[PDB]
């Protein structure tokens, strides 16, 4: 029983570490898309403002 | 003239696009997403003309069901937000719910009716008052119960009840059913009489219940359709028990 | 002589040409009253507000109604003053439009009644009050966790189902009963059926006898949607200035006020702002809000329901609006379902008046302890969830036991809704609220059932209700 | 007779001034034919199409060829009618340009043949037909989850380099060989190499004896790309109406039509739309799409390829086209990279013919179950990525196990892909597809490795591949 408890704790620790690594990778892959979308939004907004100004 | 009218607009997004094109061709200054300003005024003027006239005006009524089509399930877009800010509610449909076997894929969490309660009969109100709480609890628990392994007794009971309710709420295309039979079926669901029925057997249970009511218990349907209220609880309970006894559980 | 001609009609914007040396001033009102000359023309009775001086003796105006049927060359008369609305006791119990014309079925206002201009500069620095004062509302939740500053602006958040109309009616009733002041409602650009329902509810409850209402619902043009709030503000300003009493001003939705100006800006001919709004958004909002201030005599305090589209708090209109608020009240559908009326959220609501040097050290300590206990209970509900099924220390049980009592005691019975439930309702002073919550925290009543704390009012009402229950 | 004069030249847009009271109507064709007066001029043979009336006897036109060499003051002739295209039995087996001049070097069209105007109104409401019937294609995923319709509109959406051309070629190879009617191919804005290869393919296969082609490829100026689709459509309409035949219409990248429209729109003097497109994007596309309909006299079934710019499915040009189609297949780069061919989305693709009373109760049930299990697998993706398979419940393991095999079995080997891989290809009947997917759903093949389902075809080929691998 004692050996089983020790093994359970070690396995949970390893699983949590792997989960943290996967979460960090997902975070960076999402930040790339966030930057792309931010650039696209800024471009669209400035284009709309300039077009509205030129319309007059 | 004192009559009741129902109006359905197939797509207000097409109207918005056409109005934007016309305004741009007339060389009016564009605004957000090239949509001209007063794009909200257009839809407000259109939709605000539907009303329930008072008794002095003849008592007529016009109800409208505008449609708005979204891109990739984005409900926070310009036209969807403008239309949502005008109407008295919204019925939201989702692709994930559509393909998960749930038709007509009503999203209960994101749907709301600002006239609810007053727009229901007494029986339907007193039967379906708790259904929103039931679905809220089911969704909240199911959001994590597939891995949480909490397995508390109350959580298990709530999950089973919510799954049975979700199975009940499904429907087939071009298959309308009377309001009295709806009242009876949600009554049976909420009272817990079908809590032992398997989920896969729930739909066949509902079909057999409608067939059984078509033969016996017809006076309950007549009473509901004549008085807009539930019949005596004991008679309805014993009829439900009789149908449950004669039902073959698979 | 002093007449003009229509030269351009482009939706809500109409251009009028006057003779040299007779131009109308900005914000003046112009009337078009044309009779059908034949069967190819229609009758028109339209009002225009002067906006710009375009030069060459021409003036650009915005219409207060529909411009369908206008013909280039119609005659325009100048009223010589901005739009004027009647003020006084005659406005109480009536319903008006943006032009000050009654829209109910009762008689018209006599032509000799006093009328005041809509546009007015805000009171200057030397006239305002030199200290913060607290408006006693009589509602326990508001008076404890989010005091209403007298003369300040309060933001109200909440959708359908919650008791927003009930809260409004109760506030009007309590203020008129205790502080002796009237209330004013301004329906700026919202649902007509909702406005009608509110009117009928007020008429049934009897609160209508001490209020005036102006409706500019979303079926009206932006010209009226811009000015309805200002008409209501002038109606309240009369009572603030002459009668010298504290009054209430309710605005149905302050976002539509900016939206209408944004709609008309493009046709007026101004360059677009950041998100398509008008470049004058901040100054327009300031000129509207800064007239709602407390002075030496009387004051105006405003409850403004605010709608944030798509919950985007970075939008320029909510961003500008939030810079004027002093308090905040959030209505919770969860509390409404649990039955804890007024369903005011005890944690989401905030107020800058909750300071030790304003409400008092005892009040501040009681409020802070209540907030801490409620936060702990909210955390412990999650801890009860996700495993840990009622396996917690003794202090967790104690704080949950206290928190349920506090949450149920936050509920209160109202003077309104006594026609639905035979309970007469109560008005609970802030000292009594503080004392009762202090006693509950101290455990003086920790042995009582939690059901006895619901809809009681004062602290004793709990003990008599429990004794009656047995 | 009345003549005009060139006023302005700005790229593919030309201004022409006419005598008072003799302005040409909109959509008319104008001809410029100039002979070099001296050594500092070039010969010109160009045609124009009227677009706008600018006032003061001025007309703004669109050129169908390069405008290099035009000089302010050249003489313009008005033909008095829109672009006229030869049509009839002559067009079969020939290749034309946008103007209707053969480019196959196989002779010249007689000068007295019937020619139809390129612009005409759409068919009326009461002239339409609404019969629904399944068009069998031999592709497993198309036949299962999104059946095609005879006489309907079919769209194939996709990004750059995903397989739209391959799917078009496979559909041609599967349908056009045995259709027995008349086929029309319009390659608007596509590769001249692809056009030449496809022409040689029909010449080899003998199908060319019953088809007509108009290319107007991507190297052309926007004027030709804006009208080659109508040039093909008028021949298709003639064959539908006069002879009452059944017509196959293939269009490659109908998005190029709207792209050329947007390119021209800026110079015509219109306010830009949301993302730079023309304001008239909806109506211009509607006037073209609504003419491709099946009527009482005849039926036209059209398969159109649609390009998605930058893989953005919310772009206005792809977004507006969705309302005109009956069955749509959505190709995905994510599926393409994994190795699934065709890389069609099993959930995004939809068809109006997928009903219990049309395809059959068993077919409908199998399709619904497959979509449900695929949706569940898609939902589990985030948890799989974060925690892994270890945290799934017992039945979720089974859901993933079935879903991976279903997704792999949805792939197929194509006849047209033999020259690049050596796989002979397959043609799977819909009954075999339904039976195989039902067997997979029932758990009959849960023991086989998932790689055995990759590119086989029939369900027995899965067993053969697994046994060859050593199972
Ligand atoms: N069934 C298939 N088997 C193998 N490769 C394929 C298949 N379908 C498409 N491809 C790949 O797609 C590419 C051709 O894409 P193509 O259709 O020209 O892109 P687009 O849709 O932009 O025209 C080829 O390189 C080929 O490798
Ligand atoms: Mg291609």
């Amino acid at each position: 029983l004692l050996d089983a408890k020790a093994s359970e704790h070690a396995a949970r620790m390893t699983a949590m570490k792997n989960a943290t690594d996967n979460a960090n990778e997902l975070i960076r892959t999402l930040t790339l898309s966030y930057n792309r979308a931010r650039q696209a939004a800024i471009t669209q907004e400035i284009t709309e403002i300039v077009a509205g100004a030129n319309a007059l | 003239k004192g009559k009741h009218v129902l109006v359905v607009y197939d797509d207000l997004s097409k109207q918005a696009a056409a109005y934007r094109e016309l305004s741009l061709l007339l060389r009016r200054p564009p605004g957000r997403e090239a949509y001209p300003g007063d794009i909200f005024y257009l839809h407000s003027r259109l939709l605000e003309r539907a009303a329930k006239l008072s008794d002095a005006k003849g008592g007529g009524s016009l109800t409208a069901l505008p449609f708005v089509e979204t891109q990739a399930g984005d409900i926070s877009a310009y036209i969807p937000t403008n239309v949502i800010s005008i109407t008295d509610g919204q019925i939201f449909l989702q692709s994930d719910l559509f393909f998960s076997g749930v038709r007509p894929a009503i999203n209960a969490g994101l749907s709301v009716s600002r006239v609810g309660g007053a727009a229901q009969i007494k029986a339907m109100k007193k039967v379906a008052g708790t259904l929103r709480l039931d679905l809220a609890a089911y969704r909240e628990l199911e959001a994590f119960a597939q891995f949480g392994s909490d397995l508390d007794k109350a959580t298990q009971a709530k999950l089973a009840r919510g799954a049975r309710t979700v199975e009940v709420l499904k429907q087939d295309l071009h298959q309308p059913i009377p309001v009295e039979k709806q009242v009876l079926i949600i009554y049976a669901l909420t009272r817990g009489f079908l809590d032992d029925i398997p989920v896969e057997d729930v739909r066949r249970f509902e079909k057999e219940f409608y067939l059984f009511l078509d033969q016996n218990g017809q006076h309950l349907l007549e009473h509901i359709r004549t008085t807009k209220d539930l019949p005596n609880e004991d008679d309805l309970n014993k009829a439900i028990e009789a149908f449950k006894k004669t039902f073959v559980v698979s | 002589m002093t007449r003009g001609r229509v030269i351009q009609v482009m939706g809500p914007v109409v251009d009028v040409k006057f003779e040299n040396g007779h131009l109308p001033a900005i914000y003046n009102a112009l009337k078009i009253q044309h009779k059908a000359r034949n069967e190819n023309e229609v009758d028109i009775d339209l009002t225009l507000e002067v906006a710009l001086h375009l030069g060459d003796d021409t003036v650009r105006t915005i219409a207060m109604a529909s411009t369908d049927g206008l013909i280039r060359g119609m005659e325009v008369i100048d009223t010589g003053a901005p739009i004027s609305v009647p003020v006084g006791e005659v406005t109480l119990g009536r319903v008006f439009n943006v032009l000050g014309e009654p829209i109910d079925l009762e008689g018209d206002i006599p032509a000799d009644a006093r009328r005041d201009p809509i546009h007015r500069p805000a009171p200057k620095f030397e006239e305002l009050a030199t200290e913060v004062e607290i408006l006693e509302t009589g509602i326990k939740v508001v008076d404890l966790l989010a005091p209403y500053i007298k003369g300040g602006k309060i933001g109200l958040f909440g959708g359908a189902g919650v008791g927003k109309t009930v809260l409004i009616q109760e506030l009007i009733h309590n203020i008129a009963q205790e502080h002796g002041g009237i209330s004013v409602f301004a329906g700026v650009g919202e649902r007509t059926r909702e406005g009608n329902d509110l009117y009928h509810e007020m008429k049934d409850s009897g609160v209508i006898s001490k209020t005036a209402m102006v409706f500019g619902q979303m079926n009206e043009p932006p010209g009226a949607r811009m000015r309805v709030a200002l008409t209501g503000l002038t109606m309240a300003e009369y009572f603030r200035d002459e009668q010298g009493q504290d009054v209430l001003l309710f605005i149905d939705n302050i976002f539509r006020f900016t939206q209408a100006g944004s709609e008309v800006s493009a046709l007026l001919g101004r360059m677009p702002s950041a998100v398509g709004y008008q470049p004058t958004l901040a100054t327009e909002m300031g000129q509207l809000q800064e007239r709602i201030t407390s002075t030496a005599k009387g004051s105006i305090t405003s409850i403004q329901a605010i709608y944030v589209p798509a919950d985007d708090y970075t939008d320029p209109a909510p961003a500008t609006t939030f810079s004027h608020l002093d308090a905040t009240t959030n209505l919770e559908r969860k509390l409404a379902e649990m039955g804890i009326y007024p369903a005011v959220d005890p944690l989401a609501s905030t107020s800058r008046a909750l300071a030790p040097e304003i409400v008092g050290e005892e009040h501040y300590q009681v409020a802070r302890k209540v907030q801490q206990t409620l936060q702990r209970y909210k955390e412990l509900q999650d801890i009860i969830a996700i495993l840990g099924m009622d396996e917690l220390s003794d202090e967790d049980k104690l704080v949950v036991h206290r928190a349920r009592r506090i949450q149920f005691f936050l509920s209160q019975n109202f003077h309104v809704a006594e026609q639905f439930t035979g309970q007469p309702g109560s008005y609970v002073p802030v000292k009594e609220t503080v004392r009762g919550f202090k006693e509950i925290l101290e455990g003086k009543y920790d042995h009582l059932p939690e059901d006895a704390f619901r809809l009681v009012g004062r602290i004793e009402e709990v003990v008599e209700k429990a004794k009656a229950m047995g």
